[PDB]
This record gives structure tokens, sequence and C-alpha cells, in this order.
RNA sequence: UGCGAAAGCAGUUGAAGACAAGUGGCUUGUCGUUCGUUAAAAUGGCCUCGUCGCGAAGG
């Protein structure tokens, strides 16, 4: 004996945008979630030691929210302006917001009734303050007073390290994250600038010059730094000192950008990239950073995070957006004491149990039954799909006979059979079956087409539509030829 | 514990004679040592064997039961040829022959002669201060069918003459259980329930050495000139003692120690082996009753071993018909 | 059903053997029972995962 | 110094008659029924049926 | 075929290759057991 | 569909089939009992025969032929024998 | 493979043997074997059969 | 000594069983496994130990042919529909019994069976049969080595429970006679060496709710022969 | 049937015999019949294995 063979479902060939596995991870993300905020949504960072935790910063009122649920969880509101920058230590445990007013206030997480200590920047905005990723106590705030500060959590007093040397504007830091002595920085005239922590800090080291005021810096190797300022993000490698990768394919300024490596997915890397247009578009960094995926919202897309590479949970991509509100577009991952025995300790183990197959189709059974008529009849039934009603088609075509399918209609269930066949003449893949099937339906019964009238005005616009595909196609013919003349 | 009741090793290694209990019964039988299987049951269980001993003219063994017979039983044909018998229905307690003399001892203290060529009994005789018997053999000086050692509880060198005690040796805290004569003049003699060897002197009465091992014994095996002398431990392991007459200078400790492992992590005992000049006949059970062997090269391998078989523990059932997916 | 339900009556006289399924063993809920074929062995496999065995002394 | 040598079998070979014969088989078990004793046109094979190889 | 020689076909169809007391004891124990 | 043979004495079944494949609606025999002529509803009339001396020593009835021979059902039968008619 | 038991007229059927069958029958002390003399029509060219028996336990294949 | 000492179970022992010649205990549970015990006095230890995974077996027991005496079959069946036929004459084999060919609609399952031996009466070819439980009032005949139905008889109320006499007829020659319960009291005894019909039907002088029977005395299903002239 | 390209190219088609039916002969049909040419129709359709506490012939 043998097994029988699954009546396969012959899909559509080989058409273009052709389905990469990819795009088919990101294409995935459903439930696009849209939430409300008050102003707009500047920045969104996630929390790192158990990520499931995201922290956004509307103006005057920082919001987290959890992984699990997808609800506002806790607020923070005790700010004197409009709050800009917000981020988390390395252990996830506390929470540094710089705002507008300069007193750049570190809360611990879950726990707003008490701010941990504020330090006192400079008179300007604090525009943006983050943790070092190695060191857990140390951290830099860039106010715009044309300048950055690094300082001590536990000698909160006093500025540890003044980093200057950039002229407009500094807006962004990011820290080389395998030496933790090397901190980059970002300013509005360009030059990406990066010093030595050991050093005096006065001077970068070497600068980076991005010719648009650069908009963010992030770090995605010890190696290799991601820089983005106007409509292109350029990728520069310390080692060779040198930019050596750019892509702009955006209609305004990128505004965020971020990385991840080695989560669950058929890419290793990614890059992801906010661009104020409506688009976040995601990038590939293993292959010369191609574009890969892209996703359209409603307004100038501001900033935007996903989840970290060991989330556990539903992983989240999320953006804030400008118009003052929100996109999560998420993916989700004493009688019968020895009937679980399962053969431990037993000398010989038998095992020819067979697994339940998916169960078969109704058509599927029909033709297994050798029921052609009755599997043609529901076949097509308004309950099918079009994949399905061409697969048993191209069967009865190919094992059994259409004479014997069609041996037993009369007038009434002969319709079904053209009325199909007319949604299913225009398309491509289809129109060979409807064709030789029509063809043999018309030579088996035509004294009945004689005789009855229901299905001579179904033969006359199926006419009217072979007319209407015979002038299609001829066209298309003609651009065939158009095309083997501009080759 | 072992099913098997008792086993024997034919002379030179060949052939081991062993009786286990099925239903009541006692499947006796012999197995090959490189078969054999169709080999009998007696009647019920008070008719049960007590000890066995082999002769090699045929090839036999001879059972001396419990309820007053001898059992002269062939192993090419399968019936027992012959039932000596006393005229007293005690149970024989042990049995030993010397080319044409046998000689049996009783439970109620008797000693009885016999002749597996002219098939009658000859003298049928007791003696004082020998007050149980279970052990007794024939010493090896020719034909010194005289001078023969009786043990139980200490050990009585006797002669069949003179007819009374020449020699009294100690014994044990417990009955004796093994005793052979390895020379001309050493036995070796060792209870049960206890580690302790001690081999003796048949003209002084001097323990000469004691031999120790890790565990009580089951039984001895010695080659052909008392070189090397393998016991079996109660708990499944092979002691061999190497060169035991030399001069650590008055006990021995175990040099050889071969036990067997499985490949799946579990321990199999081992009965009766059997060393003659550089082999060894180790024997064990692998299912039930059918017992395997193993001829080991004896004085190469190292000082413990652990010897690998395989066995059915975990092993999926590929079907010579059905494939690995079914 | 019920814990030590278990008797063996004599088949010619059908009377009823008194001494030995008494209270002092340990036949368990029984639920499988099989007699050798000439040993006189008799096997009581009870419902706690285990089988008795004892022995007619008479077979 | 080449040759030609015979090395693998052919078609099983029954009795391929024009429907003289209604016993169109000509293979056999032996009487200990694990051996199928089978005729080719080259060979005569004689197969274990537990073990399913060419056992001569 | 890829070890240095040719195979041909019949349609016959063959392939060929274009080529360059105790052991008396025992032996009695072995026939009376069976 | 089933149509059984059930003894009389004894008062059980002794044969069986599954013969037919819907309502068997009637059925009848000749006058020392070689056949029995069963019809449904899916008019297969359909004929059990005990003919043979070995079948009678067993008196074992065979699901011996078949006739479709209606075109909807058939809802009575009737058998006649004679010596000059049957 | 189709085997009717006569008592009812009904079968057990044995669906796809990769042929067309030629020849069969049992072959068993008390018929626990099922030969089969297979043919594989779907080349027009030659007559390759293909020999196979079977036990009626489960109807599983043996030594094609 | 506990006859599951040297190895333990884990369900009830839902079947024992005796070798009827050899010194073998099998036994088998809920817990998908039977293992087969060599069984004495002192000690008893475990020979083989079979696990079949997915399925349990509610009854399972020897089977030793009456002519060659050299089959060693072991039936085991559970609450599914196919019993497992072994072989043994020392990795193993099995076959999977799950084809009632005619009559399909009538085993729910082969939960109880039995298993006994047929001369065929017109020539002497002893062969096995296994029975089995119906669900309505049937009780199936099987063939043991083949597996080719053979007859199906049936009783009206339920099959509750049935037994195998057998009975001489000459010299080397034997009748069986299967004997089968109602659940309310009239058994029906027919033999089987012919075809299946009733040569007696008698009610038991009350009981009602009757739940097993078993004959014997001579020979049965606990106790066969090995002789044919033994019976 | 032969070639060849997946399209097309060139060409077959009889002789005898047997048997049956229908009207002693005569018309019509089938060939487990021979030679020669490279030359639809019996109510009959493909299996199961998804299934449901202790206690050695008393305390």
């Amino acid at each position: 004996s043998t097994a029988r063979p699954r009546i396969i479902t012959s899909k559509a060939p080989l058409l273009p945008q052709q389905t990469t596995p990819e795009q088919r991870y990101w294409r995935q993300y459903t439930s696009a979630q849209l939430v409300k905020e008050h102003n707009s949504v500047t920045h969104i960072s996630f929390n790192p030691q158990h990520p499931h935790d995201f922290a956004v910063t509307s103006s005057t009122r920082v919001q987290i929210f959890s992984s699990r649920t997808r609800q506002v969880i806790k607020t923070f509101s005790r700010f004197k302006d409009v709050v800009y920058s917000a981020s988390f230590r390395s252990d996830g445990k506390l929470l540094c917001a710089g705002d507008a007013t300069g007193l750049v206030s570190v809360y611990d997480s879950y726990n707003p009734r008490t701010i941990l200590l504020s330090i006192n920047a400079s008179t300007h905005p604090t525009h943006v303050t983050k943790f070092h990723t190695q060191d857990n106590k140390i951290l830099a705030t860039a106010s715009d007073d044309r300048v950055t500060r690094l300082w001590d959590i536990s000698n909160a007093y006093e500025p540890q390290l003044e980093l200057t040397g950039a002229t407009d504007y500094v807006r962004t830091l990011s820290f080389i994250p395998a030496a933790p002595h090397l901190v980059a920085t970002g300013s509005y005239d360009g030059l990406i600038r990066l010093y030595d922590t050991r050093s005096s800090g006065s001077t970068p080291i070497y600068s980076l010059n991005h010719d648009q005021p650069v908009e963010n810096v992030i770090a995605v190797s010890p190696t290799q730094i991601v820089s983005c300022g106007g409509n292109n993000f350029k990728v520069w490698d310390l080692t060779s000192n040198k930019k050596l990768y750019e892509r702009g394919n955006f209609n305004k300024a990128v505004t965020c950008l971020d990385y991840v490596e080695n989560f669950d997915s058929p890419m290793q890397s990614a890059l992801i990239a906010s661009s104020l247009d409506g688009h976040v578009k995601v990038f590939d960094p293993l292959d010369n950073f191609q574009v890969k995926f892209g996703w359209k919202f409603s307004g100038p897309v501001l900033s935007c995070a996903v989840s970290p590479s060991t989330a556990q949970g539903n992983r989240h991509l999320v953006a804030g957006l400008s118009s003052g509100l929100l996109a999560i577009r998420t993916k989700k991952k004493r009688m019968m004491r020895g009937s679980e025995y399962q053969g431990d300790q037993e000398h010989i183990i038998h095992n020819d149990k067979v697994r339940s197959q998916r169960r078969m189709r109704a058509f599927e059974r029909n033709i297994n039954q050798f029921k052609w008529s009755e599997a043609l009849d529901n076949a097509f039934v308004p309950g099918m799909a079009k994949e399905l009603t061409l697969t048993v088609l191209q069967e009865l075509r190919k094992r059994g006979k259409v004479r014997v399918a069609l041996y037993g209609r009369d007038e009434s269930t002969l319709e079904p059979l053209l009325n199909w066949c007319l949604k299913g003449i225009e398309d491509v893949r289809s129109a060979s079956i409807v064709a030789d099937w029509v063809a043999v339906v018309l030579e088996l019964y035509g004294n009945t087409l004689e005789s009855s009238p229901v299905l001579q005005e179904l033969m006359i616009d199926l006419k009217t539509k072979v007319r209407h595909e015979i002038h299609k196609s001829k066209e298309a013919q003609r651009i065939e030829g158009m095309l083997q003349l501009l080759t | 514990d072992s099913p098997v009741l008792q086993s024997a090793y034919d002379p030179s290694g060949q052939y081991l004679c062993y009786v286990t209990v099925a239903l009541d019964k006692q499947r006796v039988g012999v197995q090959p040592t490189q078969w054999n299987e169709n080999f009998l049951y007696l009647e019920d269980s008070k008719l049960k064997v007590t000890c066995l001993k082999w002769v090699n003219d045929t090839v036999a063994i001879i059972l001396g039961m419990n309820n007053g017979e001898i059992w002269l039983y062939s192993v090419l044909a399968n019936e027992v040829t012959y039932k000596f018998t006393t005229g007293n229905s005690y149970e024989i307690k042990d049995i030993d022959l010397m080319g044409n003399q046998l000689w049996c001892i009783d439970s109620s203290d008797a000693f009885y002669q016999f002749d597996l060529l002219q098939f009658k009994l000859l003298q049928h005789f007791r003696i004082n201060n020998c007050v149980q018997l279970n052990k007794l053999t024939i010493v090896p000086a020719g034909d010194s069918v005289a001078q023969l050692l009786v043990a139980s509880h200490s050990i009585s060198l006797i002669d069949i003459e003179e007819k009374k005690v020449v020699m009294t040796f100690p014994g044990h805290v417990s009955p004796v259980s093994t005793l052979q004569v390895i020379t001309n003049e050493f036995f070796i003699s060792g209870a049960e329930g206890d580690r302790f060897l001690n081999v003796y002197d048949i003209h002084s009465g001097m323990t000469k050495c004691v031999l120790v091992a890790e565990s009580d014994i089951k039984e001895l095996s010695h080659s052909g000139q008392a070189d090397s002398i393998a016991v079996t431990t109660e708990d499944g392991s092979l002691e061999i003692f190497v060169d035991p007459l030399v001069s650590g200078n008055k006990s021995k400790k175990s040099s050889k120690k071969i036990q067997i492992v499985s490949k799946d992590g579990r321990k199999v005992p081992i009965y009766n082996a059997f060393i003659n000049k550089d082999l060894l006949n180790v024997s064990w059970l692998q299912n039930a009753t059918m017992p395997y062997f193993k001829n080991l090269q004896w004085r190469e391998i190292p000082n413990e071993y652990t010897v690998e078989i395989s066995l059915n523990w975990n092993n999926k059932n590929k079907s010579a018909d059905r494939d690995l997916h079914g | 059903a019920v814990k030590d339900a278990l008797r063996l009556v004599h088949l010619p006289s059908c009377s009823v053997f008194s001494n030995w399924p008494t209270s002092g063993t340990p036949l368990g809920k029984v639920t499988s029972v099989a007699f050798s074929p000439s040993g006189g062995l008799l096997a009581v496999g009870n419902e706690q995962g285990k089988v008795r065995l004892w022995k007619l002394n008479h077979y | 110094q080449y040759k030609l040598s015979v090395v693998s079998g052919g078609k099983p070979a029954l009795n391929n008659l024009s429907s003289v014969t209604g016993n169109k088989n000509i293979a056999r078990l032996s009487q200990d029924q694990r051996n199928y004793i089978i005729p080719f046109n080259n060979q005569i094979k004689v197969y274990s049926v537990e073990t399913r190889q060419c056992v001569k | 075929n890829y070890d240095t020689d040719f195979i041909f076909l019949d349609i016959e169809s063959t392939l060929g290759v274009v080529g360059t007391n105790s052991d008396i004891f025992a032996e009695q124990l072995h026939k009376l057991s069976s | 569909g089933s149509i059984k043979f059930w003894d009389f004495q004894f008062a059980t079944l002794n044969q069986s089939f599954k013969a037919h494949d819907a309502d068997v609606l009637c059925l009848t025999t000749d006058t020392d009992n070689n056949y029995v002529f069963s019809a449904g509803v899916d008019r297969k009339i359909f004929q059990f025969s005990q003919n043979t001396n070995k079948s009678q020593k067993n008196n074992r009835w065979v699901n011996s032929s078949n006739r479709l021979l209606h075109g909807n059902d058939i809802r009575a039968i009737c058998a006649y024998q004679s010596k000059g008619a049957d | 493979m189709s085997l009717w038991q006569l008592e009812t007229n009904s079968q057990q059927f044995l669906p796809r043997l990769n042929g067309i069958i030629i020849d069969c029958q049992v072959l068993g002390p008390q018929g626990n074997y099922y030969s089969l003399i297979l043919q594989m029509t779907e080349n027009n060219s030659n007559s390759d059969y293909q020999f196979l028996l079977l036990n009626a336990s489960d109807l599983t294949s043996k030594l094609s | 000594k506990d006859a599951n000492a040297s190895h333990p179970s884990h369900s009830a022992i839902q079947s024992l069983s005796f070798h009827p010649s050899k010194p073998l205990l099998l036994t088998g549970g809920y817990d998908k496994t039977l293992r087969i015990y060599h069984i004495d006095g002192k000690t008893n230890h475990l020979v083989t130990s079979l696990h079949l995974v997915g399925s349990p077996i509610q009854t399972c027991t020897f089977y030793t042919s009456l002519s060659n005496q050299n089959q060693q079959n072991i039936f085991t069946a559970g609450r599914r529909r196919y019993m497992h036929s072994w072989d043994l004459s020392l990795t193993a084999k099995i076959e999977k019994f799950s084809r009632l060919y005619g009559h399909e609609s009538t085993q729910r399952s082969f939960e109880n069976f039995k298993v006994a031996h047929l001369q065929n009466s017109q020539t002497n070819s002893v062969h096995g049969i296994v029975l089995l439980q119906g669900n309505n009032g049937w009780i199936n005949i099987l063939h043991s080595t083949s597996g080719l139905w053979l007859m199906g008889c049936k009783i009206e109320g339920v099959i509750t429970d049935f037994c195998i006499d057998y009975q001489p007829i000459s010299r080397g020659k034997f009748r069986t006679i299967l004997i089968a319960v109602n659940a309310y009291g009239e058994v029906w005894e027919f033999d089987l060496n012919k075809n299946g019909h009733v040569i007696r039907r008698w009610k038991d002088q009350g009981g009602v709710g009757i739940t097993k029977i078993q004959v014997g005395g001579g020979t049965t299903t606990t106790c066969p022969a090995l002789q044919i002239s033994k019976i």
C-alpha cells in the first residue's frame, strides 16, 4: 500500500513584488492601535533590562506603557515646562527626563511621588539626556547652551566632565558600545564629534561631517555608527574614519533612528528610521543598508522605537507623530494514573501512531470519493475562494473529464459555471481553464442553448468579455512590441 | 539477587551446569561457554537439588539432592542415567569425586563412599567431633583416597583407614562455603557473609595467608598451579588475586577487579567465573535466566575493569518493514 | 470495588475457604487474578500498581 | 587489459505466456516459512522474510 | 561511473562494468539439541 | 437495508446481510424456500439463494444475484410458482 | 487488491499498489501471506514486473 | 516475594496471565506498557518489557498454537479499535490487527477479547481465533494468525461476557463451543467448528445483572493444552 | 504508418477462412482465424488505525 496524495493548491506564479522573508516577518505586525496624546510625541525610549515597558515624552507629561496590555500605566508630570528627553538606565530602574526649564530630573521607575535627584543644568533647555551604557552612574546631558556635560549621579552637585567643542545646538549623544571611554555627539552644523573621556574633553579627537545638520547619532557596532540629518542617513566607520554608506529614500529630513541586534528574525540586524514625512522605514545593515519595508502613518512621524532584542512577549513597533498621537503596530508570539507514563525505564518502545491529517476539504473528499459532478457543484459554492476553485478545475481537467463532470446538467446548474467564468476569464492565471471549460460546455450543450433562453445572455456578455479581453491583450502585445523596440 | 540457585563449571572451562527455579520446579541446564536449552525439570518443590559436580569415558553431572539420593545425570542424552542412594532419607549436603571414588557427606553427619563404575555403596560411617558437615574434598596426591578434608565451621582433616581426625584448623564464625585444595599442600577456605579467605597448610595447621576482598564471596576458582584465584563477590564483582603465595605481608588485598556495567548505566552481577592459564570466563545473567559469557584476557587488562555490554534500554523499535517517519 | 474483596471457594463441596483471605492479607483493591498452569501459583494484581504472588502448598 | 563483467540482476522473468497459465507466478516459500526462493532471468535469489536482504 | 570504470546496460536488463572430547561433545550437543 | 435471517427456535440471528443501500420495503420467497427476493426503496431487487446441496446442508444463504429494474422505487413484491408457471 | 468474503459478498480494499495486478494468491501454511505479481503499466515500453508478498495481519508489505 | 519487585509498575494491573508451559508471568496495565516476568519463589525478574505509546491495554494474554507449539504470540488490546500481536522467538516486531473486514460498525472497541483454538472439521487444520465483544449484541470471531473475519454470532440484549468450552469428539478431534451471556441471564451456547448457529439456549435460574461468566475445570483460556488430544 | 519542431510533411484502406443470426440456397454481423501493407455500453468505481493509605493461612 501507500498513502494518499494531498490535493495541491497551485498558488500565484512569479508576479512582481515577490514575498521576501524580511517583509513577511515585518508584515505579520498587525493591530495598529492609535492612541491620542496632548501634543507632539517628541521622544520614545524602551526598558533595557526587562524589555516590557516604553516611555513616551509628550508636552509636560511623560508616560510609561507596558507591552502586555498597551495602556498607560504610569505618568510623570512634575515638569515646569515642556519635557524633552526620556531615557532609562541600563539596569532599568531609574528614568532620566530632561525638560525645558533646565532642571533635568531623574526619578526611579513606577514611583513618580519621589524625584530621586534634580540635576541643575544650564539656563538653556536640556534637550537630550541619557545614561551611559557600560557604566551606570554617569549621565550625559546636552542642552542648547552649545555644550554638553557628564554628571556623576552620586556626586550630583558638579559637572564631572564639560564637553564643549560643538558650535550650534548640540542635540544627540551616543556611546561607542565597546570602548566606554568614547562618547559621540551631534550638533546642528553637522560635524558629528566624539571624545575620549580620559582626555580633557574640550576638542574632538576626530570629527565626521554630515553636510546636513545632523539629527540623530546612534551606534550599531564599535566599528560603524549611523548618523542622520536631512533626507538621507549616512553610516560612518571609526576605524576607517570615513563615510561608507548613505541612503536617501525619503522626502523630508529623517528625525529618529534606532537599531536592533540578534533578535528573533530572519533579518539579523535592523536599523529603522522615522522621517518626518509619514513613513518609517527599516534598513538591513547586513547587505549594504538596503531598505526592506516601510509603514505609512497619518502625519509627520517624529520618533519611533522598536522593542529590544529579548522582549519575551508581545513585540512592539511604536512611533510618536508630531500631530499629537501615537501608533503601536504589534506582533504577538484515581483510575487513570498510568496514562501519562511515556516509557522511561521499559526495554523496547514501539511507536507507529499515525498523526491526524488536517481536515480535508469538501471538494477534496469529493474528488477522492470520485463523485465528480458533486465535486464541481460543491466547488462552485460562493463560500469558496479563487485559488481553490482554480485548483479543483485544474484537477478535473488533469485527472477526470470535464465531459463527465458536465454529462448530466441542465439549464439551471450550468449557470454558476459561466457566472464564475465571467469573473475568471478577465484575469491572467485562470483564463485558459475558463477558455477550454466554456468551450467544452458549449460543445456539449448546443441544443439546450437553442431551447433555453436564460444562459443566452450569459453567452452574449461572455462574448463581450472575450472582446474586452482580446482588446486588452492586443494592446499589451503592442506594449511588448515597443519594449522589443526599446531593447 | 540471583535467580540462579547454583552453578558449576566443567574442568577446562567449556560448559556451565546451572540450576534455577521455574514455577516450583528445578530447571537444570547446561550451557556452552564459547545454544543448549532442552534440559530437564524434576518433579515438585520438595525435591530440590543441594550440590552438584562435574565428571569428565563420558561427560556427566552428579546432583546430590535433598531427599536422600545422588543422581548421575548425562548431558548429551537428557535423562538421568543412575540414581545412587543411601538407606536414609537425609539431605546430602556435598559430593566430591576422585577418579572412580565418590564421597558424599550427609546432613545427619554420616559419610558414604561410592563408585561410579560399580554403582554400589562401599562404606557407611560417622565419626565423633564433627557435629555438622557442609563441605568435603578428596585431596590430590594422585589416587590418594585417604586423608580427605571435611569442613563445617572448622576444618577437619580426617583419614579413611585410621578413620579419625588427624588435624583440626580454626574455621570461621559462619558455616563454611568454599573449601578447595590449590596445591599438594595448601587449601583455600572461606565462609559466606565474610570477606576473608584463609589458606591453610595441610601439614602444620598454620594459616599462611589471609586474602581479603571488598565483599563476601560466592564462589572461587583457581588456576592449575595456584597462582591466580578469582572469586565472585556478592555485590556482583570479580576479584582476582594474582600470585597469592609470595611475600602486604600476611593479608593480601585484591589485585584485579572486573565488574560489568552496561551501556545504560546499570550494573549487572557476575556469578561463577573460571580462570585457567591466561583467560577468564566471566558469566552473567542477561535476561532473567539465560546467561551469557565473556572470554576475557586475564593478565593484560588493568587493575580495575568496567566491562561494557550493550543492552536494550530505550531503543526505538525500527521495524524491518516500516520507516523512521512511519 | 471495595478493599480486600477476594475469596476462594472449594468447588466440589462448594464450601468457602475460611482461613486464608483474612484481614491480615494485603489483597488491596483486587483487579486481576490468575492461576498458574501447574505450579499452583496464584497471582493477584491490585490497583496500587503491584502484583502479589501466593503459592498453594497442595499442588 | 579491460574486460566486461556482468554484475547486477534483471527482471524476475515469470512464466510470461499468452494466457497459457492462470498461475503466472513461480516464486516459492520454503517449508520453514522464513525464506522466499525467487527466480530471475539472471539470478536465483533467496531472501529471508524477517530481514528482507538477499540472504543468498 | 566515477570510480574510474564504465557501466553499460542490456535490454535483457542486466548491468555490467568495463573492468580492469569437548569438541566432539559440543558437535553432538549441537546436533541433538535441534 | 440489513436483511437478517433469524433462526426461529432458539430465537436468534442465523446470519445477516448489509446488502441493500436504503430502506428495504418488501420481500418474498418460493414454495420450498430456495430463494428470498428482497426489494427496497433504492429499487435494487436482489435474490439470495440456498440452491446447492452443501448450502442447504449448512442451511446458509448466499448473496447470489442482483438486479436493477426500476426508475424510482419498489413498494411491494410477490411470487408465484406452478408446474407451468413461475 | 480486493478480497471478498463470500458469506456477505463484502470486500476489504488495498487501494494503491503502484502497479496493476497480474497474479495473486495465498501461500501460507494456513493463509497468512498474500503473494502479488504487479506490473507497473505506466510505461508501455517494457514488461517490468514487481514481486511482493505481504502478511495478512495489517496488510503491510514485505520485500518488494 | 512480590511479583512486581524487580521492576515497578505504574498503573492498575489490568491483566495477568501465564505462559501455558514456560515460567513467564505476563503483566499489563493502563500505563501503556506490558512486562513479562520470570517468576519463582525467592525472587522474580523482568525478561522483556515492551511499551506501546499512545495505546493502553485493557486486556493482554499469551497464546500458543496447539499444532506446532512454536508460535508464542501475545495478544494485547486496549480501549481503541486495534489489538496488537507480538511474536516470540527471541528488538522484536509486532503487528497491528485493525481491520474488521465486512463489519466495521459493530466494533466500537476491542476492549474485551478471548483467544481459543479451533479445528476446522473437514481437515484438522487447528488454528487460533480471537473473539471480540461487540456493541449491540454481537461477538465477532477472527483468525489469530492471518486476521480474516470468519463469522460473527449475535445474541440480543447486550453481550456482557463469554467463555470458551471445548469438547472432544474422537481421538484427535474436538469441537469448541462459545457460551455467551445476556445482561439478563439467558445465555446462548453455540458451537463454531461448523458455522456459528445456536445449539442450545438456556436461562440462568435467577440472576439479573450478570457481569462475568467463566467455564472450566477441564481446559480453557487460563490453562490450555499442548498436545491436541490433551483436551 | 515514416520523417520532423513542440507545426507539418508523404502515404494505408485488402485477400482468404471459421462461426452466428435472419430471409435448400441467399443478405447481415463477430473473430483468444491465416497471409500481406512501414499503415463506450453487465448499477460496477480506491479500507481502517482522532479515540476515550497500612496489611506472609485474623486484629
